[PDB]
């Protein structure tokens, strides 16, 4: 097989440690379209032939985009309350302002000063997310709907575009950025790279929280204090204590 | 722990098959053995694996050789510990 | 080439229109039920997907979705068991006093005087005494709570819904293509590592973080209410360090390969825990971790999407020797394109696995307080024995089916299948001679013993006190196992099982496991087992080998796998099909497993199970096996008549249901004799007379009533025979072992 | 066409739930009224359920308001035993059989209207009990009965758009009252108090009085 | 639901439901009227 020669320098042009991790199977369909396309698919999950259900290139790309957006929100929400409590701007103890002690896992920690208990908040969150994600799902299934039925006048901004990951109407692109297609592609690459970094960061924050029982900002400060002693191998003895 | 005898055994037992893999001394994702299992076939590229390594030493080869090296080094270290050496 | 996921989007529509019309799957069932034979054939060919479609892709998709449905049924069953353990069981009471409280997980509604079946099991609870061993398994897992059993039942219901959704999804929305099913390299790479290896590793993790601390506290002696919950044992290493001090240093000695410091909870002693009579749970942890590592290593043998790994076809085709010609040429193609051959192989090894499970679980109990409850022990052994024998017979059946249908002589020239088919007469004749020799030198020894006892010549019969027949090889193997620790097992502090030798393990006044001595009667019964196994092998192998053709009938493959006969000619060709060979092998497997479980129950009621009195062991029957199991009158009297007094005097008690089933199964077994001995023509003519009676009163059904077909009659007879015999033995065993012990 | 129960999404059931029936928004995911005869039967059942639940919910609300006002009026979940205690001369089987018989008379009238839409407007009953039809295109019988007896104010005789508006009012209020009675039963099961009691308890204390605080819905908090 | 009701009208579903309702009726008869050896009026 030996790849296709001319399909490989496209991955070599984006530099970095790519091409070392791409394959001939991946480059059959990963031909430079879609943002973030660096040829990395060793398992062939986005092979268009025989693709159905959720193992499908447009569904997988959509899942990547909204996963990376949710992880950007999650990483910023992990690193904001602790960096505000460390500075003393908020009246929260930094051991309490840790993200997993905020009531998401009551065994891991509780915050009883919310205006409701977490189950009521989850009930209304379930209703609201059910609204939002089901309208998003039906717009994915029918990429022209959600603007034909009345929604207190909010349906005008739910037309979307051809790509389900990029509606960009009057609300989803209110400031109108990326006027010209190459700028839009560049900012899409910005978004996907930032979001995949944030996915790695969210996984790392979970692993550090299990590993050190402290916040990610606290772990960063302890690592910067003494990197030789405070690392993964140096914290391997005291992990859940 | 760094620089200990078991650390030296682990780094050697992980690094030596990695070196033997690239230079054709060990089986590779592109270089296999035939029915006999002694002689090594010439490098063949139907897997479609590419790398910036000039000899074609793929990341899959790195993972496989490091896996086997870790298995062998763990066996060696645990054998030397049980005998009373190390 | 290139292992990948390939599916078809929406192949089969989801609606109820084919539910209205039965028999839609096969063309031969069309145009309505003209006779009741149509009704019987509709159920007969429901799962015969080869007769439904000729496409291997559709057959594979149907098999996949049927597997999902079966998994959903098993999950519903598990949810029901956990729900009954939660709601209608004395599990918490049994946890406080496992030695005296009889396990129970099913209660009955007082309707017709059936509330007498609610036994006085103990713990202030009334219900049927269960023999399935769920209580011991849950105690081993470290439950010790009612709410957790209910949570597991709900989770199993959710998993059943997931299984059914997966089956519907993979038949109706995304059905995999044929080449997806043929990725046997990837399937083995994922079943070795991701299924078995990861499952063993995950169970080792659970046992480390849940089973070890809770069961350690239970063995030290603590009421389960004040035991810390599993999560807080898992949450911090502090309590774990109090119970197992190696957790104070955490994962540091693991990654530095100083694994010897984990020896407090990763142990290797052998024997049994004297508090419970089960295996050491640290030993089970070490076992599961070791086999998980081994299986994850085994999961990288085969080549998938990368150049490393060996292909199954290449390994097969290169194993050719001078005695066998081409060797394994064609085995890869007849196993990646025929489902029946894979079913035969998997059923054979699955039944052998079930039998091995039965053996290894009586020999050395893995769950706490499983040895002391003799009822669940005997029931578990017997159940796994019967499942193994059934699966083995099914393996023979599906090997015969593959030989009839999916065997192509073009791609099977001069290979092992061809070599075996070309000298089938030698194999069958030699197995016949072995069966006759074993039958003589096993049964005739018993008959000689009967004759000498009845002639008043006890010095002339084969026995330990007269003409000895000692199992010297088996006794020496026991000695080798008993002497293994400290010699050939230097790191073992005790032997694997007390059956090899040593001291009697007693828990709560009852013997957990004690050494088993082999004498003349054990020699005779082992040779009887060999004879029965050999005859069952003879019938199944003869059916498989002569399914294709024969000297008598050269075109048996044309007539199919399941046909009654080829007429009264050639002297008579009744039961020449491989199906009838399975039909006879079912009876022979029944005979074999029945003798095996009889030997098991008598041997351990006479030499293993019993009570301790600080001066000896008082067995259930009192050592009568060694002097009565060499005589058929001894089996009839000292085992089959002496132990039957518990089931026939069980009326008016909680074992009255066992007493009733003991007679109902006799009725079913003798009801089988109608179908087994009679023939279709008589019943057809009698049905003609009854049809005349119906015509006289205008009550004739439009669907013509026909006598059961010859294969139908044989199947009904063998089903009733095996059901009646197995249920008779089940009622006898359970009543006897729950009334005395 | 019309506003659906799930905006967008054109797999709405084939043209038996077209935009003709009152209250039609294409909501039949289980296909429980796929066949036309079952569809007509279920339209009758839905209209009857809506009217009955509306009457029941109005009665429950009024008796719960009167109970909070200090009147000698029991709550809805205990009115039967209160009536039997206040009136010991009434046999329970007596009242139950009388209810069965009287309800059965009018229910067999409605049933024979369902079987034959035009058969109940003659005989002993006058022509006003013929019915006016509506569902499935027919102009006789059905759940909608005109006349000067079941429409004595005549609010759906004249101005067809007024009739359509009032029918939409009736079907929406009936579905809302069915869900209201479901909520009444669930709140009684989870709290043990009346509907108005629950409403004023939640209005007095918005927080710590939701469904998670009763210990029955969430079974551990 | 025509095909679903036709499936419910099929012989095995109807005979299982019929023996279920008959057995349940007999069981509740014995629940409310137990130990009825004879038809004593
Ligand atoms: C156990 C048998 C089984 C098998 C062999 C398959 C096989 C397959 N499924 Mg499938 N599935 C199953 C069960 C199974 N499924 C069940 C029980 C459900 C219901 C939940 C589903 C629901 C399902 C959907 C909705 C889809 C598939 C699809 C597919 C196909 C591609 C999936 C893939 O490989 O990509 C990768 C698979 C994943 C990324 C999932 C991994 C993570 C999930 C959540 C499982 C994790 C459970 C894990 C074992 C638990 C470990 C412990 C953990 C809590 C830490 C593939 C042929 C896709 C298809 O349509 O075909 C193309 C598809 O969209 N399946
Ligand atoms: C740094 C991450 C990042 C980047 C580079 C992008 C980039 C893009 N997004 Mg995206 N998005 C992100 C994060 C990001 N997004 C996150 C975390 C979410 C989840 C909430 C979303 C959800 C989202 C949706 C739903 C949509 C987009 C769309 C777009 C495209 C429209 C052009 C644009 O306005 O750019 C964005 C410009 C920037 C990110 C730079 C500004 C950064 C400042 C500091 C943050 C502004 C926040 C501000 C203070 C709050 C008030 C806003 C305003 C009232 C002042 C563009 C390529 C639309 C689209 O696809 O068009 C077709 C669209 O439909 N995004
Ligand atoms: C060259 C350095 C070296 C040294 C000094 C040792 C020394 C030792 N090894 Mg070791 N080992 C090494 C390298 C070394 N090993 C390497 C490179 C590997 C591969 C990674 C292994 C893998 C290995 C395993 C898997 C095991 C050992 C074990 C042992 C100890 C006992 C060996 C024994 O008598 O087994 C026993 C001798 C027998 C004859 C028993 C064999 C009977 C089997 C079970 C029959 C089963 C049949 C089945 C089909 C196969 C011993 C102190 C054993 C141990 O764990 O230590 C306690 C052990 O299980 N080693
Ligand atoms: C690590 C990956 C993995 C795992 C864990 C499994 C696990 C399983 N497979 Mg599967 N399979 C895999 C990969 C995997 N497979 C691949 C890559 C292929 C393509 C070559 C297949 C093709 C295949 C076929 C054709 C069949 C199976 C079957 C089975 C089941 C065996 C029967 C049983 O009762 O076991 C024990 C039961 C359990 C352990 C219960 C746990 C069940 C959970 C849901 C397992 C989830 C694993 C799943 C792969 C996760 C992805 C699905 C996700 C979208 C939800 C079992 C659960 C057989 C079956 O029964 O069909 C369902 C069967 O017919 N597999
Ligand atoms: C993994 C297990 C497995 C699987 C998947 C199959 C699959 C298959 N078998 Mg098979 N078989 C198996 C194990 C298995 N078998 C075992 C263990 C045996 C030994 C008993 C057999 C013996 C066997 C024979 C002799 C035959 C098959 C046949 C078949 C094929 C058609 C089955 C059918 O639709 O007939 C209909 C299935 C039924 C009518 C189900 C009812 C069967 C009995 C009556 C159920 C037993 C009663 C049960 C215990 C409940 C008792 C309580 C009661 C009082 C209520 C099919 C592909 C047939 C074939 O032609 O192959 C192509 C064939 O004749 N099998
Ligand atoms: C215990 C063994 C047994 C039993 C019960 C029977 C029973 C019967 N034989 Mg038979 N027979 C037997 C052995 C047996 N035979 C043997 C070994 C032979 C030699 C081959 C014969 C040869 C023979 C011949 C030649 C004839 C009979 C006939 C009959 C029927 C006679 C009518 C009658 O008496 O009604 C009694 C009914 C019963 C005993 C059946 C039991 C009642 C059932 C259990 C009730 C159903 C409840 C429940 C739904 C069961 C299903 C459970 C399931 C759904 C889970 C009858 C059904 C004659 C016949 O056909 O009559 C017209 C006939 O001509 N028999
Ligand atoms: C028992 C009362 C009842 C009945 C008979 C109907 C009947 C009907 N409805 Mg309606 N509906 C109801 C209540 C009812 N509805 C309520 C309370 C609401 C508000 C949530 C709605 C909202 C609604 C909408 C938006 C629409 C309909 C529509 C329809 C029509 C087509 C649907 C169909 O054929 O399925 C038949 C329905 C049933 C057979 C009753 C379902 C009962 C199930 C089997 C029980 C489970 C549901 C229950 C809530 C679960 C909890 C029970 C228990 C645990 C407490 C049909 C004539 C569609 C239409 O075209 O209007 C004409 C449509 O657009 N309904
Ligand atoms: C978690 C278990 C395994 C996960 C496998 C499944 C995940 C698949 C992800 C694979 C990578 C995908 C492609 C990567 C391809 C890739 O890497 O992209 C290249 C990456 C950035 O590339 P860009 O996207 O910026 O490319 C644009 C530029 O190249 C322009 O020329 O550069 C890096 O190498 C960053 C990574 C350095 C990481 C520094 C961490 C150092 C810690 C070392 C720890 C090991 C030793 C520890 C000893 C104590
Ligand atoms: C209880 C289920 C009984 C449903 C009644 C029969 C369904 C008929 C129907 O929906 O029309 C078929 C209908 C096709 O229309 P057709 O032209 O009548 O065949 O299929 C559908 O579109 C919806 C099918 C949904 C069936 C639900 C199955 C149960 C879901 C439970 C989830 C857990
Ligand atoms: C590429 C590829 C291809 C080939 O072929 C194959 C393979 C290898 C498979 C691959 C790879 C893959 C991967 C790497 C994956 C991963 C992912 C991730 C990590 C995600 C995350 C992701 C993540 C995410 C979303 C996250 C999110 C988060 C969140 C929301 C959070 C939230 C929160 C906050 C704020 C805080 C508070 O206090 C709490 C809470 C509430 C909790
Ligand atoms: C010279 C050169 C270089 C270098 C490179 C390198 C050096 C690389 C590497 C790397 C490495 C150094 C790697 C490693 C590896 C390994 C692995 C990745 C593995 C694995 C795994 C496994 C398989 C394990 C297993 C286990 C467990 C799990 C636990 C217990 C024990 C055992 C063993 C069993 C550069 C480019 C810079 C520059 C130029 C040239």
């Amino acid at each position: 097989e030996g790849a296709d020669l001319a399909k490989v320098e496209r991955v070599a042009k984006v530099g970095g440690l790519y091409k070392n991790f791409t394959s001939g199977q991946a480059l059959s369909y990963l031909d430079g379209t879609l943002p973030g396309d660096f040829g990395f698919d060793p398992l062939g999950l986005c092979d268009p032939e025989g693709a159905g259900g959720f193992i499908t290139p447009e569904w997988l790309s959509y899942s990547e985009v909204i996963h990376c957006r949710w992880a950007m929100l999650g990483a910023a929400g992990f690193l904001a309350p602790e960096i505000l409590a460390t500075a003393g701007l908020i009246p929260a103890t930094p051991e309490e302002a840790v993200w997993f002690r905020s009531g998401v896992i009551p065994p891991a920690g509780q915050y009883g000063k919310y205006w409701m208990d977490p189950y009521s908040l989850f009930w209304i969150e379930a209703i609201l997310m059910n609204f939002a994600e089901l309208k998003r799902w039906q717009d994915f299934k029918e990429p022209g709907s959600q603007s034909k039925q009345y929604f207190l006048g909010l349906e005008a901004v739910f037309g979307g575009s051809g790509n389900p990951a990029y509606p960009g109407g009057q609300w989803f692109n209110m400031l109108n950025l990326g006027k010209t297609p190459e700028e839009m592609k560049k900012l899409q690459t910005n978004e996907i790279r930032n979001g995949r970094l944030a996915m790695i960061a969210c996984l790392g924050c979970a692993a550090q929280g299990v590993m050190t029982q402290k916040g990610p900002f606290a772990n960063l400060l302890e690592h910067l204090a003494d990197p030789v002693s405070n690392n993964l191998l140096g914290n391997l003895a005291t992990i859940l204590k | 722990y760094l620089g200990s005898t078991t650390n030296q055994i682990m780094v050697l037992s992980t690094f030596l098959p990695l070196v033997a893999g690239r230079f054709g001394l060990a089986p590779t994702s592109t270089r296999h053995t035939n029915q006999s299992g002694i002689k090594l076939l010439p490098a063949e590229k139907s897997a479609g694996l590419v790398s910036n390594d000039p000899a074609g030493f793929n990341a899959v080869d790195v993972l496989a050789l490091g896996a086997l090296g870790h298995i062998l080094g763990c066996g060696i270290v645990l054998g030397l510990k049980s005998t009373g050496n190390l | 080439k290139k292992v990948k996921i390939v599916v078809d989007r929406n192949p089969v529509a989801t609606n109820f229109e084919k539910w209205a019309k039965p028999g839609h799957f096969s063309r031969t069932l069309s145009k309505g039920p003209t006779t009741t034979t149509w009704i019987w054939n509709l159920h007969a060919d429901a799962h015969d997907f080869d007769t439904q479609t000729s496409d291997l892709e559709e057959i594979s998709r149907k098999v996949f979705s049927a597997h999902f449905g079966q998994l959903g049924i098993i999950f519903i069953w598990l949810s029901g068991m956990y729900f009954h353990g939660a709601r209608f069981s004395n599990y918490e009471a049994w946890l406080t006093d496992p030695t005296h409280i009889k396990p129970s997980a099913q209660v009955v509604w007082p309707i017709v005087g059936q509330e007498i079946l609610n036994a006085d099991v103990g713990g202030g609870f009334q219900g049927l005494q269960i023999t399935s061993g769920f209580f011991q398994l849950w105690r081993a897992a470290g439950i010790t709570s009612e709410l957790q059993l209910y949570t597991t039942a709900i989770g199993a219901l959710v998993m059943a819904a997931a299984m059914f959704f997966a089956g519907w999804f993979h038949y109706h929305k995304a059905a995999p293509k044929l080449e997806w099913f043929q990725n046997v390299e990837s399937m083995l790479n994922h079943h070795l590592g991701g299924l078995l290896g990861l499952g063993s590793l995950a169970w080792a993790g659970h046992q480390i973080h849940v089973s070890l601390p809770i069961n350690k506290l239970l063995d030290a002696g603590v009421d389960p209410k004040e035991i810390p919950l599993p999560h807080e044992f898992t949450l911090n290493p502090e309590l774990m360090a109090q119970l197992y001090p190696s957790f104070s240093k955490g994962l540091a000695p693991f990654f530095t390969l100083d694994w010897a410091q984990y020896s407090d909870f990763l142990t290797f002693q052998g024997g049994l825990n004297p508090v419970t009579g089960g295996l050491w749970l640290t030993d089970t942890v070490h076992h599961h971790l070791a086999i998980a590592v081994l299986f994850l290593i085994a999961g990288h043998q085969y080549r998938t999407n990368w150049g490393i790994g060996s292909s199954l076809k290449e390994i097969l085709e290169a194993h050719k020797g001078p005695f066998t010609g081409e060797g394994h040429k064609g085995l890869y193609e007849i196993l990646t394109t025929s489902w029946h051959a894979q079913l035969a192989i998997n059923l054979a090894l699955f039944g052998s696995l079930s039998i091995i499970v039965a053996h290894h679980m009586y020999a050395m109990p893995p769950y706490p307080y499983l040895a002391t409850d003799y009822g669940t022990q005997l029931s578990l052994f017997t159940h796994h024995m019967w499942i193994g024998g059934f699966c083995i017979v099914g393996a023979g059946a599906h090997a015969a089916i593959f030989m009839v249908r999916d065997y192509d002589p073009t791609n099977n020239y001069n290979n092992l299948l061809d070599r075996v088919l070309r000298h089938r007469d030698a194999i069958i004749s030699h197995l016949n001679w072995v069966c006759i020799f074993l039958g003589f030198h096993s049964f005739g020894l018993y008959i000689h013993n009967d004759t000498m006892s009845a002639l008043g010549r006890p010095q002339d019969m084969f026995s330990d006190t007269a003409i000895q027949l000692q199992p010297v090889f088996a006794q020496w193997v026991q000695n080798t196992h008993f002497l293994a620790p400290g010699f050939t097992a230097p790191n073992a502090l005790a032997s694997t099982s007390p059956s090899w030798g040593g001291d009697v393990v007693a828990v709560g006044g009852k013997v957990a496991m004690m050494p088993i001595s082999l004498g003349t009667a054990d020699f005779l019964v082992h040779h009887i087992h060999a004879f029965t196994i050999h005859v069952t092998v003879l019938i199944l192998l003869k059916g498989v080998l002569y399914a294709r053709s024969s000297r008598l009938i050269p075109d048996k493959a044309n007539l199919g796998f399941r046909f009654p006969c080829d007429g009264p000619g050639r002297g008579g060709t009744c039961q020449v099909s491989a199906w009838d060979h399975v039909f006879l092998g079912l009876f022979w497997m029944y005979n074999s497993i029945s003798i095996v479980i009889f030997h098991f129950s008598w041997k351990m009621q006479s030499d293993v199970w019993g009570t301790v009195s600080a001066n000896g062991v008082s067995h259930i029957t009192g050592g009568n096996f060694a002097q009565s199991a060499n005589t058929i009158n001894g089996w009839l009297r000292d085992f089959l008549w002496a132990q039957s007094s518990q089931v026939i005097q069980s009326y008016g008690s909680a074992l009255s249901a066992y007493g009733l089933i003991f007679l109902g199964a006799h009725f079913v077994w003798a009801f089988s004799l109608m179908f087994l001995f009679s023939g279709r023509g008589y019943w057809q003519e009698l049905i003609e007379s009854i049809v005349w009676a119906h015509n006289k009163l205008k009550v004739a059904p439009a669907i013509q009533p026909r006598a059961l077909s010859i294969t139908q009659g044989r199947a009904v007879g063998v089903a009733h025979y095996l059901l009646g015999g197995i249920a008779t033995t089940w009622s006898f065993f359970l009543a006897r072992i729950l009334a005395v012990g | 066409v019309r506003e659906l129960w799930f905006p967008g999404n054109k797999e709405v059931v084939p043209d038996y739930l077209d935009g003709s029936l009152v209250g039609d928004h294409g909501f039949d995911p289980l296909g429980l009224g796929s066949s036309p005869e079952q569809l007509s039967w279920n339209v009758h059942a839905e209209i009857f359920h809506g009217r009955l639940a509306m009457t029941g919910v109005a009665g429950i609300l009024l008796t719960s308001l009167l109970h909070k006002g200090g009147a000698d009026v029991p709550e809805w979940f205990e009115a039967g035993r209160v009536y039997l205690d206040r009136n010991p001369n009434v046999d329970f089987g007596a009242l139950l059989f009388s209810t069965i018989v009287m309800s059965g008379f009018v229910e067999f009238k409605r049933l024979n209207d369902i079987r034959n839409p035009g058969s109940q407007g003659s005989g002993i009953l006058p022509e006003d009990f013929k019915g006016v039809g509506g569902p499935q295109g027919r102009t006789v019988g059905g759940p909608y009965v005109g006349g000067r007896y079941f429409d004595p104010m005549g609010l759906c005789r004249g101005s067809p758009e007024q009739t359509l508006k009032y029918k939409w009012n009736e079907i929406r209020n009936g579905r809302l009252a069915m869900m209201a009675f479901l909520g009444f039963a669930a709140q009684y099961a989870a709290t043990g108090k009346g509907p108005i009691d629950n409403l004023v308890d939640h209005v007095a204390d918005p927080f710590h009085t939701t469904f998670v605080h009763n210990g029955v819905s969430v079974p551990f908090i | 639901m025509k095909d679903f009701t036709t499936y419910l009208s099929t012989a095995p579903v109807l005979t299982l439901l019929s023996v279920t309702v008959v057995a349940g009726l007999l069981i509740e008869i014995n629940r409310f009227f137990p130990d009825a050896l004879i038809a004593a009026f």
